[PDB]
RNA sequence: ACCAGGAUGGCCUAGUGGUUAAGGCGUUGGACUUAAGAUCCAAUGGACAUGUGUCCGCGUCGGUUUUCGAACCCCA
RNA sequence: GUCGUCCGACCUGGGUAUAGGGGCGAAAGACUAAUCGAACCAUCUAGUAGCUGGUUCCCUCCAAAGUUUCCCUCAGGAUAGCUGGCGCUCUCCGCAGUUUUAUCCGGUAAAGCGAAUGAUUAGAGGUCUUGGGGCCG
RNA sequence: GCCUAGUGGGCCACUUUUGGUAAGCAGAACUGGCGCUGCGGGAUGAACCGAACGCCGGGUUAAGGCGCCCGAUGCCGACG
RNA sequence: UCUGCCCAGUGCUCUGAAUGUCAAAGUGAAGAAAUUCAAUGAAGCGCGGGUAAACGGCGGGAGUAACUAUGACUCUCUUA
RNA sequence: GAGUUUGACUGGGGCGGUACACCUGUCAAACGGUAACGCAGGUGUCCUAAGGCGAGCUCAGGGAGGACAGAAACCUCCCGUGGAGCAGAAGGGCAAAAGCUCGCUUGAUCUUGAUUUUCAGUACGAAUACAGACCGUGAAAGCGGGGCCUCACGAUCCUUCUGACCUUUUGGGUUUUAAGCAGGAGGUGUCAGAAAAGUUACCACAGGGAUAACUGGCUUGUGGCGGCCAAGCGUUCAUAGCGACGUCGCUUUUUGAUCCUUCGAUGUCGGCUCUUCCUAUCAUUGUGAAGCAGAAUUCACCAAGCGUUGGAUUGUUCAC
């Protein structure tokens, strides 16, 4: 059917998304990129790890599906069916091709689109997930496993971070206090002292 | 295309821009007696078969328009010809086309 | 080259088809024309059937090759594909002038038949 | 004889 | 795989240049007959295989899909 | 050795007839003096070959190209480039595969998508700007 | 400034780079090499490292080495 | 013992002033003439028959019988 | 019956295709240049205006209104950086415009030189500034010698046509003719430009390992074999034996890919015979583990010492 990953493994070719340069190409594997509770709000999950890579490297929607599905029944498993929030942030763009070969040789060879794969830098966040503090070794072993399904090194890093957040988990909650982060679903909205007044004292009022 | 039968434009003759009737230049009939239809066929009688070539490969759809453009001063009457582009139909004072007409 | 005077000759076997096609088209529509009894109508009609889609099938390979690349001069393929055109118009005019019925819904929304003589 | 054909 | 095509009422086929949806069989309703076929008087129906582009407007033209058939796949 | 045929479209000697784009063929392109899908001899002829092979003493000095364009061009030429030789005109200001000081040029790496285009994940906040519905009319 | 031979099959490597699953694969850019060139070193070796060559003596080096082959630690070498 | 069907095609053959094309020679006219124009107009092509023990060729898709199959049957497209 | 021809490129050649003459975006590594049968596309046309000038407007789309009128007919207001249009492919360019609507037109005319582009610094094509006429248009400044730019095309020989009170028509003169000079066309798309169908298994020559059909070498997609992770199977029970979704490898007993060696020759399938080697072990020795009670069978380890047969069919390898 497909070809084992280590054809695709490494980011030799430039990169090719699907566009109106590139068409026939069949839907990636992964489809869904956020499980577990997305509708929980910015101060239920504190605690966020990540899955980082540590190479230059391509990882197939095969893969990226395969994890997911690993991690997911982990924590489904362990924090229960809904305790967590794991968000795959790598969406795979990049298409590969194939030169199928049942004779024409190397005559035309160039190929037709044979399926899709996310490209990830050293220290790009694979696969996140926030969760309650106390999961903390739940979240540890369900990147673990989720390791596995991977090509190449991943390393499983706790963010400094609050959730799915740019602010630090440290100061995120006077500043919400101060009333500098309004949360808003998932994460939060930035309020700086830039806007006009009406906002300022409809936030406080 | 579509060009009309009458143009002003300049004549060699008369030094200046003049009222020109505009007619399709025709390809006119080969003489026996140019030097070249002679020698031809001084070459071709006998023996030997052919002597020039036959062209075939054909490739051109289309021939440039020439016209001939001719003075109407009955005085200079002079005849020139201009070529236009090439194009696979042509007409000479067919219709001015109309703007904003409804169709039928 | 040998491929293009093959097409060549194709197109002037198909050429020559169309000819005898249009006649024996207005041979069999004069027929029709002086046609006595019904059976006559329906039978000439039938052999226009026969002739009209069989020059339909020749304008068919007309129009493929007019529409190749191959051919320089065009006049005698337009031509040609004109006067097939003009068959299959003058016989959907009889065809719809003989299979609408007296009294079916085109001839109760408007019967005319101004018969030019008349 | 002959040889590879 | 490459080239060339082909997809339209229930079945079998028409159909352009671009404006008209055509025909046969079938189906349906009424006549004829004791009744049924045959015969006579009529009626309906079309994912125009899909979406996109051109155009005012496409079943029709032009590129991409989805099912099909035809030819070729040679020298060792 | 084993075999086909061995009274007949049989075998055979001598004589004779047909000659090279011709003969002759119960037909295999067979035979035509060990030669046949066009015999042999001499000449035209030292035929032509963008293709293989070879190309004869020493020392000294300089020292490449496989690139541009055109060609029925792709195992070859012409053309420019590189090279050598012959010099010559001056010198005994000029120039540079280099930097610096000035000054323009660029849209690649990176970055961006709370910026245009395109792709795309998730919640949130709103109302009628429409729709799909439960429920009260 | 003139005349002008040979050439007009190239190949390899750092970095950039296209097709290909990849290839001692096919195709470009930059520069350097090999071809055209020996020498020291990489046991061996077209291209790697050092370095380019008249015939010799002394000295010294580069890159490599210094148990023995095999010149050079046969240092009472250092720390693991 | 039989040797079916097809003359649409390609061949072969028959017919010819009723004839589209039709060279040379001949004929009419214009001009100074070379020359030009025109009328005529052979065979053959075209046109029309005949020939397959001439070369050769000789279909597709649906529905259909008291289980189901099958399809004698019907419909349609289609040719020489 | 004779003579001749029967393109080229090309991951061998043929089939296919045109990368053979051109154009856009990319490749292309921020001057320029830059390759492949690299990628996504286009061209051989179209236009009496869609050329030229002047004037007036402003487009796509959206909101809100208004008889029939509705999603969509038309009238009106507002917002509207262009999200429209400019003949087409794409890119660039463009808002009192280069778009749309009118008005007038024919610079889409004649004639030298210079330049850019491809470039050899040659032509063609295309283009650019000028200059000399003669015009158009506007009140004028100006603008225009085709199309907003980047593409839309063609030598010699021949033919044809146009030009001048033109030259020659060879002893002189006149007239027809014919040949010249200059400027267009008729065209070579293999697009710097022969006039051209096949077959050869009856074949021939010069060559080529620049180039295919074996082995060998690089590679391992595919074939084969083996891991890792563990959702599930296994009455239960992840892991006795397995094992999805994924992922890492090995090997050259499969087919490919490539074309490095050999075309002044390395004898091309099978089988028979005979020797040796490997282990990814079917059996036998010694063992461990089973959902191993015995028997039988699995899984695994040291292990290649010794064995692994007789036949029908098929040329078979393979198969049964
Ligand atoms: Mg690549
Ligand atoms: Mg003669
Ligand atoms: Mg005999
Ligand atoms: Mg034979
Ligand atoms: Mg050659
Ligand atoms: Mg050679
Ligand atoms: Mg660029
Ligand atoms: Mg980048
Ligand atoms: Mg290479
Ligand atoms: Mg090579
Ligand atoms: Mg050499
Ligand atoms: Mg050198
Ligand atoms: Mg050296
Ligand atoms: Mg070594
Ligand atoms: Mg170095
Ligand atoms: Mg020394
Ligand atoms: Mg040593
Ligand atoms: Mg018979
Ligand atoms: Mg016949
Ligand atoms: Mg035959
Ligand atoms: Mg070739
Ligand atoms: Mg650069
Ligand atoms: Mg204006
Ligand atoms: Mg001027
Ligand atoms: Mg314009
Ligand atoms: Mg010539
Ligand atoms: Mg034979
Ligand atoms: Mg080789
Ligand atoms: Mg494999
Ligand atoms: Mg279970
Ligand atoms: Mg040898
Ligand atoms: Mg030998
Ligand atoms: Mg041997
Ligand atoms: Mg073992
Ligand atoms: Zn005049």
């Amino acid at each position: 059917g497909r070809r084992p990953a280590r054809c695709y493994r490494y980011c030799k070719n430039k990169p090719y998304p699907k566009s109106r340069f590139c068409r026939g190409v069949p839907d990636a594997k992964i489809r869904i990129f956020d499980l577990g509770r997305k509708k929980a709000k910015v101060d239920e999950f504190p605690l966020c790890g990540h899955m980082v890579s540590d190479e230059y490297e391509q990882l197939s929607s095969e893969a990226l599906e395969a994890a997911r599905i690993c991690a997911n029944k982990y924590m489904v498993k362990s924090c229960g069916k809904d305790g967590f929030h794991i968000r795959v942030r790598l969406h795979p763009f990049h298409v590969i091709r194939i030169n199928k070969m049942l004779q024409t040789g190397m005559r035309g060879a160039f190929g037709k689109p044979q399926g899709t794969v996310a490209r990830v830098h050293i220290g790009q966040v694979i696969m996140s997930i926030r969760t309650k503090l106390q999961n903390k070794e739940h979240v540890v072993e369900a990147l673990r496993r989720a390791k596995f399904k991977f090509p190449g090194r991943q390393k499983i890093h706790i963010s400094k971070k609050w959730g799915f957040t740019k602010f630090n988990a440290d100061e995120f909650e006077d500043m919400v206090a101060e009333k500098r982060l309004i949360p808003d679903g998932c994460g939060v909205k930035y309020i700086p002292n830039r806007g006009p007044l009406d906002k300022w004292r409809a936030l406080h009022s | 295309v579509n060009v009309p039968k009458t143009r002003r434009t300049f004549c060699k003759k008369c030094g200046k821009h003049q009222p020109h009737k505009v007619t399709q230049y025709k390809k006119g009939k080969d003489s026996l007696y140019a030097q070249g239809k002679r020698r031809y066929d001084r070459k071709q009688s006998g023996y030997g078969g052919q002597t020039k070539p036959i062209f075939r490969k054909k490739a051109k759809t289309t021939k440039k328009i020439v016209l001939r453009l001719e003075c109407v001063e009955p005085n200079c009457r002079s005849k020139r010809m201009l070529a236009i582009k090439r194009c696979k139909h042509f007409e000479l004072g067919g219709d001015k086309k109309r703007k904003g007409q409804v169709i039928q | 080259m040998a491929d293009k005077r093959k097409l060549q000759g194709e197109i002037d076997r198909c050429l020559k088809k169309v000819s005898e096609g249009v006649e024996q088209f207005e041979d069999i529509w004069q027929k029709l024309h002086n046609a006595a009894n019904a059976n006559q109508k329906e039978k000439y009609e039938a052999d226009l059937k026969k002739e009209i889609k069989k020059l339909q099938r020749l304008r068919d390979q007309i129009k493929t090759w007019v529409a190749s690349n191959e051919i320089k001069d065009k006049r005698q393929l337009i031509d040609n594909r004109k006067l097939i055109e003009t068959q299959m118009e003058r016989f959907k005019v009889v065809e719809r002038e003989t299979k609408t019925k007296a009294y079916s819904k085109e001839g109760l929304g408007l019967a005319q038949k101004v018969d030019p003589a008349q | 004889s002959g040889l590879l054909l």
